[PDB]
């Protein structure tokens, strides 16, 4: 899913890549921990 | 009969199965040929 | 959503509501995206024909419209045999 | 000729798309086990 | 060249610590809880 409008509902997670062992997990548009939105966050990321 | 028709000897490996992952089920139809629900003659193939 | 009355019946050994038509949407499809909100809006005119078909021949079983977007709509309404996570199993069903 | 490009890689998906486009076919991309159910069932929309 | 004694000291220290660890922890890290009647190591999502 390539947009925040599409990233809703639930999706399947396959354990060990085994297509016969799946679970349900709700998808969510997650913003990365260290980002570059502003010069403060960018300075934090460049510091790390 | 309401059971699904089988194919080959069944073999399942328990040692590689997580407990709660819901390994899926089948969608095959119940396709039981006519000459497999009775005893086959050389006359019944003619009738068929 | 609608809350049904769900009388019990024969010819379906389960609970059935002849007043509207149920809807089943694959688990990994969002119920509220724009592509499915229209298939839910224009198929709302099938319930009249469902009811008329059953009123004519009272011995009809499921009547179903399965659209090309996963959205299935059947009549008479009945709770799906497999909820998403209310049992311990999930529902891998897809009309297509 | 329906052409499926499976997995994630850095190869050239040009000629495969061309084979799909020319022979009244279609080009599908399958990069994960998740996108297998909805990609191996859409060729019917072309046979209709 | 002038780093020769430092190199020898680092080698001797690595050797001493390898022998110490070989004595103390020889064969401890060989158990992990699988699933009961299964050969699938049981970990939470992000655990190793």
């Amino acid at each position: 899913k390539m947009t925040e409008e599409e990233c809703r509902g639930y999706y399947y997670v396959y354990k060990d890549g085994d297509p016969t062992q799946m679970e349900l997990r709700p998808r969510q548009w997650i913003h990365n921990d260290f980002h570059f939105d502003n010069v403060l966050s960018a300075m934090m990321s460049l510091f790390t | 009969q309401p059971k699904p028709i089988g194919v080959g000897i069944p073999t399942i490996n328990l040692r590689k199965r997580r407990p709660n992952v819901q390994n899926p089920k089948s969608q095959e139809p119940v396709t039981l040929d006519f000459l497999d629900a009775e005893l086959e003659n050389d006359i019944k193939v003619e009738i068929r | 959503r609608i809350k049904p009355v769900f009388i019990d019946d024969a010819n379906f050994r389960r609970q059935v509501s002849y007043q509207h038509a149920a809807v089943h949407i694959p688990t990994d499809i969002y119920e509220g995206s724009t592509i499915v909100l229209n298939e839910l809006n224009w198929t709302s005119a099938l319930d009249d024909v469902f009811k008329k078909n059953r009123e004519e021949d009272p011995s009809l079983l499921w009547q179903v419209f399965g659209s090309a977007t996963g959205l299935a709509r059947y009549y008479p309404a009945s709770p799906w045999v497999d909820n998403s996570r209310t049992p311990n199993k999930i529902d891998l069903y897809d009309v297509r | 000729v329906f052409t499926f490009s499976v997995g994630q890689h850095n190869y050239d998906r040009g000629p495969i798309q061309w084979m799909a486009c020319e022979n009244k076919g279609y080009y599908y991309e399958i990069p994960s086990i998740g996108a297998i159910r909805i990609n191996t069932q859409e060729y019917l929309d072309v046979l209709g | 060249l002038p780093l020769f004694h430092i190199a020898l000291l680092v080698l001797f220290m690595v050797i001493i610590y390898a022998i110490i660890g070989l004595e103390l922890f020889k064969g401890k890290m060989h158990k992990t809880c699988y699933y009961i009647g299964t050969d699938i190591v049981a970990t939470v999502e992000n655990e190793k």
